[PDB]
Parts: C-alpha cells; structure tokens; sequence
C-alpha cells in the first residue's frame, strides 16, 4: 500500500495507492515529472501511477 | 544475497491479564484496553 | 592439520583489501 | 499356568513336538473351566510369546525340519487363541518394543537377537498395517527404521539383517503402500556397497567401503535366496564366501524390484528417487554385463519415467468460502 | 605394618621426638618405595593409604609446632632437619601422583588431597608476615606431576570426551572449580610452564586432561554463577581478571598449536563459542583457526562435520565484530548434503540457520534453491530430520512467498471454463515439461529452483508415521499459521519419538488381521 | 536494453544524463547509458554495498561526490571526475544500511 501524505502535515492522507499484494519495497517521484509515482514492490513489477 | 540481522521478531496479539492487546498498536494506547486503567496510569507505568 | 599457530590473516587480509 | 518361567520350568522336558501339545494341553485346562480364567489366560498368551522369543534363536543346528513344524504349529496356535485376547497380547508386545529400545541403548548393535525379526514378522501376521496408526505396529515400524538407519553395515549378518528388515517392512506395506524413506537409503547404501571396493559417486558414506565381490563371478542361475536361517547366516557370515554375499545382494535386489513396481510409482517424486539408484545399476550393468536384473530394472524404471506424466504441482488450489 | 605405623604415629603426635622422629621420618621412604615397588604388584594393600594418611597427619602437626619458619640462634639444624622430612613428603606425594599404572584409587587419589591439603596449610607456616596464599612451588610441581602421570588409554577418549583420568576427574570437580584463587593460579603457574622448552614440549601432548578441566561453564571469569574462598588470605588473584583473561587466552591458543586429533578437535569446535569465546581479551585471534576450521576440505571422511561445527563461533565472531567469509551462501548451500539430516548435529545447524535465511537482502531465488535442495535430500532421511525440514520450508514459503509457484504452479490448472485451444494448449505444454533443476549447480542463484517445482514434499505427504504425514499435510493445506516455533519442533529422535509414542494422549484398543497367513506367513516362510 | 551487474543490486542512481552507477555485492559499477556499456568498476569494500547517493555542484573541493554504504560499517565518498576513486570514508559501529548528504 503505496501512501502518500503532503510533508509537513502527517495527519491528511493525501491518497492511498493500492499496489500488488506482495510488499512495496521502493517507491519515488519523477524527477521531471510531478504527477506520476513509480513503485516497485515484490512482485517482480514496477508500475508508474499518475497520481 | 548476504546476511543482514533482524532487529527482533514482531510477536502479535498478546495475552496480559483476561485480555488479547493487540501488537500492531502503540504500547501506550495498547496498555490502556484493559478494563480499568486510563491513559495516565498507561504512560506513568510505561515511564517507570 | 593446521600446526603453524593461529594468527591473524584473514583479519589483515581485509584490512587491506 | 505360566508367568514367564513357569512354563520353561513345567515343559522344559521334550524337545518340539510335545512342546504344542504341553502349550494346548494348559490352553484345554484354562478355557475348558474357565469361570474366572482370564489373569491366568492373558498371562499364557504372554507367556507364549516370551516363549517364542526365547526359544526361537537358541539352537537350531539340531532338527531343523521338527523346529519348522512345532514354530510354524506354535504361531498357528498362538494366532488362533489369541483372536479373542488383543487386550493382555498387545500390552506385552508394547513392553517388549520398550525393552529391545533399551537393549539398544545400550548395546551398538549385538542386543538384536535375531527373534526380533520372527517378532515383527508375527506381528505382521497377527495385524495388518493398513491402517495409518496402531498401537503396536507403528512403534515396531519406527523400531524397524531405527534399525534401517541406526546400526552400522559393515558385517554381512548386519547386511542380512537389514535384508530381512526390508523383507518385513514390504510385507507390511503390501496393503498400506506408504513411503518409507529409510528403504531408500538402505539400498542406496547396501547396492553401491557391494561394488565400492569410491571415485564415481560420492556421497552415501558407507561403514564397510573395501568390502564388495570381485569381478569373476561364476554366472549360476541357480542361487539361492533370502535363507529363513539367520541362526545359519550368524555362522555364514564369519566363515563367508563370495556366495551367500552373491545370495543376499540378489534378495535385497529383487526386494528393491518388488517395492519399485509396488511402491515407488506412487509418488510424485519418483523421478527425484530414482536417479541414484539408477546410477548405481548402471554401474552395475556396465562393471559385470552378467547379471541380468539391472539391465530388467533399467528397463522397466526407463519405461516407468517415460511413460509417466510428472509435470508440476497445484496443491493450494482452494476452493472458494462462500 | 599397621602395627608400627599406629605405634610410630602416637609416638609423632604424642608430645615430642627426635630420635624417634628420625625413624618415623626416615619411614615415610619406606612407605614410599614399599608402595612403589607394589604398584601394580599388590594394588589391593590399604596400609599404603593408612601410612600416606598418617605421615600426612604426622607432618601436619610437625609443621603446625615445629615448622620452617625463621630462626633466632643456633636453632640452624631444626628447621633444615623438619623443612627437609617436609619436603621428602611432599617429593613422595609427587611420585605418588605421578606413578600409578591405572586408576588404582589410593596412591594418587589421597596423594593429590596430601599435596592440597599439604599446601592448604602451607598457605599460612612460613615467614609470610602478610596476607600471601604463596604455594607457587609446590603448585607448579603438584601440575606437572598431574600433567605426567599419563593412565593407559583413559587420556583421549577415542570415542568422545576429553579424558577419563580418575584423579583429573576428581580434580575438575572439586579441586578446580568450586573456588576463585587455585583456578587462578593454575592458569598462571601453567602459562609460566609452557614457556621452558622441555616442559613445552611435553605439555602440548595430552591436551585431553586440560579439555576436560577447562569444559564446564563454572569459570571465574563467566559471570553466571561465582564463588567462594577457601584459602586464608588471597594475594590479589581475583583482581587482576586481565591477568587470567590474558593467561587463559594465550594457554589456549598454545596448547591448540600442538598435536590436533580429530576428536578433541571437534570438541573444541562444539564449545568454542559457549564457553571459551567470552574469556577471550581479543577473539580474532581464533578468526583464523574457524576460517579454516570452516573451509576445511580434507580427504578423510569424518572431516566434513567440522564446517557445520566452526559455523556458531565463526557467525558469532562475525556478528560480534562485522567480518567478512566470501562466497557466504554459496559455502552454505554446498554445506548442506545428505550427510547434514544422517549427521548428530542437526538442531545445532538449523537454529543457526533460522538466522543466515531470515536475512532481508537475499533473493527469492536463493531460498528456491534453499529448499529444492533441502527437499531433495529429505526424501531419504530420517523423521528426525523430516520434522525440522517442512516447518523450515514453511517458513521460508511463508517469508519469500515468490516461492510458492514452486508448490502451486497456475499454468498447470484444467478449469471447467476453458478454450478447447486452452486445453489444447495446456495438454502440449505439460507434454513438452521437463524441470530445470539441477543437483550439480554450486551457485544458489544460478540454481534453475524457482522454475522447477518441488514434488518431494507431496512425496512425502505418505509417510509411514501419522503425526510425520499429518505434518507434510499442511502444505495442501492453507497457509493461515505465521510460523512455527522451530526450537520447539527441532531435537525430535528416535528415542524420544518412540518415547512419546509410548507415553501418546490417547489409547485406543488393537485391532487383528482378517487375513490368514496360514503357510506363507512374510515372502520368508 | 540491460546492464549485467553480476552481482545482484542493491541501488541505482543516475550521476550524469548518461552514465548510471548500481551498487550490488562488494562493488559498485558505473555504466555510459548512450553506448550501452562498463566504464568504471570499485570494488573498495569487504561486504555488499547497500546504497549510493551523489552530490553535484555544492560548496566543496570536490565538484562532484558519489557516497557509498556498505554493510560491514563504512560509508566511502568517491570523486567521478579522477575516475571514481576514493577520498574519504568514516567507520560506525555496525552495518550501514542506507546513506544520504544534504
């Protein structure tokens, strides 16, 4: 379960991404990019969201 | 593919006295699900 | 068997590596 | 009647034919007029199984053909009386497997006295081990890995022994059909001992590896077989010859056919269970070109892999909670 | 005999002697030599014993009154003529100690109490107008005497042990351990003995007497349970616990320079890490003997225990000071053969792999080789192995759970809702499987594991043992439990397994045979 | 495309547009990404290199700063400019899981 918060503010969720089953072990930003968020977990598959 | 220690094993929900406090919450907000204390007594316990 | 001594090789060994 | 010497102190007079008829004679005076025979009763059935035990490896190079008869009598008997008495048997037959565990313990393998193997073989007679549990059965069958995989196989009467137990645990998966793992490693053991005289496969780590027969076998087709003996293979197996060695490796071989064709095809990992064995007989069949059953067996086992499936497993296919 | 030692010994200790102290002196030469020449001659005289009691209670009272302590004037003969009667005893309790043909159980069993008790006593009775416990000395000759007197074959016990020298046995139970300062001064007075060459060179061999002295977790440097004191006034032997870190280190490191044999060898190895690693000022120094304990590869065919024995000190070492064995799980993948589930150390192994397979940087790959490997071996093994195997698969499935396709494959289920080309599909590819996995491979990863399947657990669901086939049936079942307690389901044996067998929950009655082996009872009859 | 790090990795960052160094086993590799190819390999540790994060540009002597953290205690900083050698390193007291600069 990929979450994103706002920094500075724990308490509002921003949204929760439901990835794979399996434990997201990596999760970053584009660089270039705002508003697409790639996580790879332990599934063996990366996936890119817009968020 | 090496060796890296586990920092302890998670054990979940545990028996103290006729209740099953669960292990996924706060220790402190975990101490006060027992019937009869309150959140002082929680974290005096725990300071002490 | 090993009949030398017991040194301190593999320890110098990576040390240095 | 008999607690356990009354009967060796009462009928310690003839030799075997008389023995029966003293053992029938103590069964007509107990259930004839029996109003309140039931100690004395259990205490007999007891009594003759000790006796079994005590008298079946004593001495047997006197009337062998008299010692056949009055054992094979005495069995038919003991059987026979002792279908209505489980309860008083079963108890003595229990302490007996946690006496002959203690003999163990102590002794590295010369407490086994060779009336353990008539025991689990009258056991086998006196119940089936179809079922998966039994109160008597299933200690004697980890008594009987025990000693498959516990005692050292460097002596040929060890080896016989081993070949009996073989013989004893494939008479008692003859109905059941489970795996006995331990089977697999004394033929895996035993088989590539018999021509380790080490360089080719590595890993069993035999007891006995100089040992084995050479190769200058006379090819008679005429040798015996498993030798219901082992008062005779106690004397064989010091003044032993290349024969009687030839003798128990074509047993233990035929054995390992038997349980091939009986046991081994079901299971899913019989691929995974005969690629050393395989290897060994092909060793075998390319150190001799005399000995016609490994090349049988390569064939049959070629055939057995080829002509199964063994794809992969689908066990936690559940189906669904509602 | 009797008679002339009673008489001799109400004459010592009646008020006062000396010609007839000359003669009961000059008798304990005799009683010496008397018991020297019926070693091994007699061996059943107990007058020895007596006379050795006696001479022991007679020099007792003569150094009690008339010791060597000082002098003032002329009395220049006196403490020469006691100190000499003195040390003739105590030069006869040696010999006494050192010659014995085998445990004879008097002539070195009371010489070695003699030579305590002697120096106990001689704590105190000399110049020392301080707090000294000074029996240096006699120590040192009372060590080597004890290090001499080699038995018969009792020393390096061929089977297991260290030694079964009855007056050594005796030593370690209550001459060496239920104190703080003899221990001590033992290690001191042993690390000044293994410094001269020809005392050296005959303390490197029986190596076996101090195995058995050292092996026993009552140190007074483990801080577990400590001790009292016996001796009057100990001259700072417990303060200096540098000293006897340092002397125990570098007497253990000596004497394990000298004439390794394989049975103290592997002695060693199973307590290198629970009881002398933690008395050790720098334990890297052992780093080099485990390495190579743990990458022994010799030819004898015993030799292949010893690495699954150097693993617990060499992970501990490692953990405690973070260096580095190459090629780690590849060396632990090759350790683990079919010799590992026959072998008598299996628990000891599997607990410490419980920790090398939890780790959280290794692939699914690896455990996929893991346990195909693990499996393979465990379809010709004992159910003392079998029930440490598949709750180990269980939970390494349940931790890399990637590992599951190898119990349950989707590409090989037939559902009712299918193309005929599916089932046309599925019937030529499982024509067309054959399983990658490969014995041979020496590298976890490059081990085909995960794109083969593992059979020999559902192999094993048929298993002559109920409570063995009802524990292979949880891999058909669900996966609802988290773990299993390992350390509660790993030293199951054969004795103890019949054992409980014996003693199960539940009775119920035997059932018979509806089968009638009349003639042919077995194939064998 | 694919670049064979034998080991297996335990990060990658980008340093230029082009090159890319992954960390994985006792080294770390770095990879011209325009050719397809190795150019540089430091193998200056004892057990696996965990992570990797690199500076550019910062008030520093070094213009450029590639730091790299190694399981057995010691993180390393590396200078791509002569050719990724070493220059500074600290130890700590245990393994370094995961490192970063501001």
């Amino acid at each position: 379960l990929v979450s994103v918060y706002d920094s500075y503010n724990p308490r509002t969720i921003l949204l929760s991404i439901n990835a794979s089953t399996h434990p997201t072990h990596v999760t970053k930003f584009h660089t270039q990019d705002n508003k697409i968020l790639a996580t790879a977990s332990d599934d063996r598959v990366t996936r890119l969201w817009d968020i | 593919s090496l060796v890296v220690q586990e920092q302890g094993s998670f054990q979940h929900i545990l028996r103290l006295l006729n209740t099953n406090v669960d292990g996924n919450i706060k220790i402190v907000y975990a101490l006060t699900t027992i019937k009869g204390v309150g959140r002082r007594y929680s974290n005096l316990v725990c300071k002490k | 068997t090993a009949t030398t001594t017991g040194t301190v090789t593999v320890i110098l060994s990576q040390a240095l590596q | 009647r008999t607690h356990d010497a009354l009967l060796d102190q009462v009928k310690k007079l003839d030799l075997d034919d008389h023995p029966k008829i003293v053992k029938n004679i103590i069964k007509a005076y107990q259930p004839k007029l029996a109003e309140g025979n039931k100690e004395k009763l259990g205490k007999f059935t007891a009594v003759l199984l000790r006796h079994i035990i005590f008298l079946s490896n004593q001495n047997y190079l006197k009337n062998v053909q008299s010692f056949k008869r009055t054992q094979n009598a005495l069995i038919s008997i003991l059987k026979s009386l002792s279908e209505k008495y489980n309860r008083e048997l079963s108890e003595e037959c229990r302490d007996y497997i946690n006496e002959m565990q203690a003999r163990y313990k102590k002794n590295h393998f010369d407490a086994l006295s060779n009336g353990d193997l008539v025991f689990f073989s009258i056991i086998g007679i006196l119940f089936s081990t179809s079922d998966q549990y039994h109160l008597v059965i299933t200690p004697a069958l980890i008594l009987m890995s025990q000693f498959l995989e516990q005692i050292k196989f460097n002596s040929l009467k060890r080896i016989a022994f081993g070949a009996v137990l073989v013989r004893i645990v494939s008479q008692y998966q003859r109905i059941s059909k489970r795996y006995i793992p331990e089977v697999v490693y004394f033929f895996q053991k035993i088989l590539l001992t018999f021509i380790v005289e080490p360089l080719d496969f590595e890993n069993i780590r035999l007891d006995s590896y100089e040992l084995g027969l050479p190769l200058d076998v006379d090819f008679t087709k005429k040798r015996s077989t498993i030798i219901p003996l082992h008062t005779l293979s106690t004397m064989d197996t010091e003044a032993h010859p290349v024969d009687q060695c030839v003798s128990v490796l074509l047993n233990v071989m035929e054995s390992l056919d038997a349980t091939i064709s009986t046991v081994w095809k079901s299971l899913p990992a019989f691929n995974e269970i005969i690629l050393p064995i395989q290897q060994l007989l092909s060793a075998y069949t390319s150190k001799y070109s005399d000995f016609e059953k490994p090349r049988n067996i390569l064939n049959k086992v070629e055939k057995l892999t080829k002509f199964t499936e063994h794809i992969p497993l689908a066990l936690q296919n559940h189906k669904p909670v509602s | 005999d009797i008679a002339k030692r009673l008489t001799a010994a109400g004459d010592r200790k009646q008020y006062n002697s000396i010609i007839k102290l000359i003669n009961e002196l000059v008798i304990p030469e005799n009683v010496t030599q008397l018991e020297e020449d019926e070693t091994e001659k007699n061996l059943r005289f107990l007058v020895m014993s007596l006379f050795q009691i006696f001479r022991k209670l007679f020099s007792r009272g003569d150094l009690t009154l008339p010791s060597s302590k000082k002098s003032t004037l002329e009395k220049e003969q006196f403490v020469n003529w006691c100190r000499k009667v003195y040390e003739a005893f105590k030069t006869k309790l040696l010999a006494i100690i050192s010659d014995i043909p085998f445990e004879t159980s008097l002539g070195l069993d009371s010489l070695d109490v003699y030579l305590q008790l002697a120096e106990l006593e001689s704590t105190h009775f000399a110049s020392e107008k301080g707090a000294p416990f000074f029996p240096n000395k006699t120590f040192r000759k009372l060590i080597i005497a004890l290090w001499s007197s080699n038995m018969g074959e009792i020393e390096d016990v061929k089977s297991s042990g260290a030694s079964e020298n009855l007056i050594i046995v005796e030593f370690t139970e209550k001459y060496y351990t239920k104190f703080a300062d003899i221990q001590y001064y033992f290690q001191s007075e042993f690390n000044q003995l293994l410094e001269d060459p020809a005392y050296q060179d005959l303390l490197l061999k029986n190596v076996g007497k101090w195995l058995a002295l050292v092996n026993h977790d009552k140190h007074c440097s483990s801080v577990d349970a400590d001790l009292e004191i016996f001796v009057p006034n100990p001259p700072q032997a417990i303060e200096n616990e540098s000293k006897f870190k340092s002397n125990f280190e570098k007497n253990w490191l000596s004497l394990l320079n000298g004439q390794l044999s394989l049975q103290q060898y592997k002695s060693i190895l199973l307590i290198l890490h629970k009881r002398i690693i933690p008395h050790f000022h720098t334990p890297t120094k052992l780093m080099d003997f485990l390495t190579d304990s743990y990458n022994l590869q010799s030819s004898n065919k015993n030799a292949g225990v010893v690495p699954i024995l150097a693993l617990n000190g060499l992970f501990e070492l490692m953990k405690r000071f973070n260096l580095e064995y190459p090629n780690f799980y590849m060396k632990l993948y090759q350790i683990i053969n079919p010799d590992l589930m026959h072998v008598k150390y299996r628990a000891r192994f599997f607990r410490l792999m419980d920790v090398f397979l939890s780790s959280t940087h290794l692939s699914a790959h690896l455990v996929a080789s893991f346990i195909k490997k693990l499996a393979r071996l465990t379809l010709e093994s004992p159910p003392s192995a079998i029930v440490t195997v598949i709750p180990f698969i269980y939970n390494l499935i349940r931790k890399h759970p990637n590992c599951m396709i190898m119990l349950h494959n989707p590409a090989f289920i037939s559902n009712p809702f299918q193309t005929p080309d599916q089932v046309a599909n599925l019937k030529t590819l499982k024509e067309n499987y054959v399983d990658p996995f490969d014995v041979h491979e020496s590298d976890p990863e490059l081990t085909h594991a995960l794109d083969s399947s593992l059979w020999e657990l559902a192999s094993l669901m048929e298993h002559y043992h109920p409570n063995v086939a009802t524990l292979a049936k949880i891999f058909a079942q669900p996966f609802k439990k988290l773990s299993y307690n390992m350390e509660d389901f790993l030293d199951w044996n054969y004795d103890s397994l019949l054992n409980a067998e014996s003693s199960r929950k539940l009775k119920t009655l035997p059932t018979l045979e509806f089968e009638a082996f009349t003639n042919v009872f077995d194939n064998e009859d | 495309y694919s670049l064979n790090h034998d080991q297996p990795v335990e990060n990658v960052i980008a340093v230029s547009p082009t090159q890319i160094v992954s960390c994985g086993g006792n080294n770390f590799k770095v990879w011209d990404l325009t050719s397809n190819k190795k150019l540089y390999e430091r193998g200056n540790f004892n057990k696996a290199v965990t992570c990797l994060d690199y500076v550019e540009n910062f008030d520093s002597p070094m213009q450029s700063a590639l730091i790299a953290s190694s399981l057995d205690g010691h993180v390393k900083v590396f200078d791509p400019l002569d050719n990724f050698q070493v220059k500074f390193g600290w130890k700590f007291s245990g393994p370094v899981l995961s490192c970063a600069v501001s």
